RNA sequence: GUGCUCGCUUCGGCAGCACAUAUACUAAAAUUGGAACGAUACAGAGAAGAUUAGCAUGGCCCCUGCGCAAGGAUGACACAUUCGUGAAGCGUU
């Protein structure tokens, strides 16, 4: 089920519609009683974005940074050989 | 439109297309400017089909 | 990605062998434990395959 | 070209600068103890005890088999002064079950000190 | 960051997976055989089939075509690209 | 805003009720710093003595190209004599 999920994201590319509306409640962490009008928590209702169907690939991501760097212990001559 | 705008969008300047769609070159071409121009098939195939309907 | 082809293939054989006898001897062969030869090795290599050409 | 790199920075005592060549390094080829030894080696040399401390316990963990890695590292806490710390290293590297000579200069480590009762351990 | 661009090649084809059927040889049946017997009574088979297949009166030279049947020569195969008996053929054939 | 209250009740005003419920990268601007393969100028193609054909390999280099094709200078990039210190470990006289 998992590996199916992440391949149809991949295929989303190949075939080229979001309604869903989303409320979430929020606590802040700063408080204080004069900082909402003066509740502990806020709710945010999350709308999606409409896209433009005809807008092209907005912006440009061909640019390459090296790849990024713990070797696991290895555990594993006569002159005549030398 | 379509077709300017592509031109534009690349600095094409030396480049002018016309209304029956036929793409001009404005002034003999330099060699750096002829390898830059070059539209591929797909531009073309677009533009042929456009003077088709324009017809 | 690119794709093997006629123009790239007696390139992508030889690349290939000399690859095959690096990874295969190198991990075969050795206790040289600083470099052992693989310049040299291939040279021999090469010669070789010279002088059979040369009979 | 990496060491050279390094040296030169820690010539002009961009000692930061050093590390991150050296870690670098390490990333490129973590089995070459050359370079272990000059990572250490530069920390040493500019009194910076507690990063060479680091960097020698890193270096026994990946690379338990070098046994330049134990010799130094003994060396290291026995200059220091810290005669348990060095008590503790020897501990773990006799755990690896090494070689003749290994075990001789534990025994003989501990017979600087008069310790007898542990030598005969 | 997922790239927009495509290819060619890239486009589906051969959506679905071909299982194989009963006959053609499922795991079910394969688990079940006795491939040892099969195999020996093959090889009998095979073995069987081999079996029921199976004047002048002046001249310089009295007869050189005495005993010579051929030989093995295009029977035996040799691992080596220059004495190989088809390489001998090719080299016949195209030089003069 | 429209309609309706045998609304007050004239046809003016006022009241009640029903219906109708949250647009918008707000600028018609202001500022802010990478690219033209322009000319000019200097200089001027890998491999061996030279002249040249090319496929490649590697990626904090790209460009053209629908392209897993092919091109871009092979795209560019790729530069025989003779020993001894110092410290540590181990065994020995
Ligand atoms: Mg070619
Ligand atoms: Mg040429
Ligand atoms: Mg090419
Ligand atoms: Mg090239």
């Amino acid at each position: 089920v998992a590996l199916e999920k992440s391949v149809s994201q991949k295929v989303a590319a190949a075939m080229p519609k979001l309604a869903p509306a989303q409320y979430i409640r929020y606590t802040p962490s700063q408080q204080g009683v004069a900082f909402n009008s003066g509740a502990k928590q806020r709710v945010i209702r999350m709308v999606e974005m409409q896209k433009d169907p005809m807008e092209p690939p907005r912006f440009k991501i061909n640019k390459k940074i090296p790849r990024g760097p713990p070797p696991a212990p290895v555990m594993h001559m006569t002159v005549k050989e030398q | 439109n379509m077709l300017n705008l592509l031109i534009h969008r690349k600095n094409l300047n030396y480049l002018h297309l016309d209304y029956n769609f036929n793409l001009k070159p404005v002034k003999t071409l330099t060699t750096k400017e002829r390898k830059k121009s070059r539209f591929g098939n797909a531009f073309h195939l677009c533009r042929e089909v456009l003077r088709l309907t324009k017809l | 990605a690119k794709t093997v082809t006629k123009q790239r293939v007696e390139s992508h054989f030889d690349l290939e062998l000399r690859a095959a006898v690096m990874h295969d001897i190198l991990d075969m062969m050795p206790e040289g434990i600083k470099q052992n030869k693989a310049r040299t090795i291939l040279q021999h290599l090469s010669e070789a395959w010279r002088c059979w050409k040369a009979n | 070209n990496w060491i050279k790199y390094a040296q030169w920075e820690e010539s002009l005592k961009e000692i930061q600068r050093a590390r991150s060549i050296y870690e670098r390094a390490l990333d490129v080829d973590y089995r070459n103890i050359t370079l272990w030894l000059k990572y250490a080696e530069m920390e040493m040399k500019n009194r910076q005890v507690n990063h060479a401390r680091n960097i020698w316990d890193r270096a026994i963990t990946t690379l338990p088999r070098v046994n330049q890695f134990w010799y130094k590292y003994t060396y290291m806490e026995e200059m220091l002064g810290n005669v348990a710390g060095a008590r503790q290293v020897f501990e773990r590297w006799m755990e690896w079950q090494p070689e003749e000579q290994a075990w001789h200069s534990y025994i003989n480590f501990e017979l600087r000190y008069k310790e007898v009762d542990r030598a005969r351990t | 960051q997922l790239s927009k661009q495509y290819s060619s090649r890239d486009l589906p084809s051969h959506t679905k997976i071909k299982y194989r059927q009963t006959t053609q040889d499922a795991p079910e049946e394969v688990r079940n055989r006795d491939f040892r017997r099969e195999l020996e009574e093959r090889e009998r088979a095979a073995a069987r089939e081999k079996n029921r297949d199976r004047w002048d009166d002046d001249v310089v030279f009295k007869n050189c075509a005495k005993g010579v049947d051929d030989q093995k020569k295009d029977k035996r195969f040799v691992n080596d690209t220059l004495r190989s008996e088809f390489h001998k053929k090719f080299m016949e054939k195209y030089i003069k």
